[PDB]
């Protein structure tokens, strides 16, 4: 999931929007 | 923007910024 491809890989803040309410 | 590694509490504080008021959940895997 996100927490773990921002941390293994990387990710955006785009792709972080996704899990705002 | 750019691309992040973030890691921990760096991963909370950056939803904390892209969502701001709206909230968020933070969901790691089990
Ligand atoms: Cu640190």
């Amino acid at each position: 999931g996100i927490v773990e491809q921002c941390c293994a890989s990387v990710c955006s803040l785009y792709q972080l929007e996704n899990y705002c309410n | 923007f750019v691309n992040q590694h973030l890691c921990g509490s760096h991963l909370v504080e950056a939803l904390y910024l892209v969502c701001g008021e709206r909230g968020f959940f933070y969901t790691p895997k089990a």
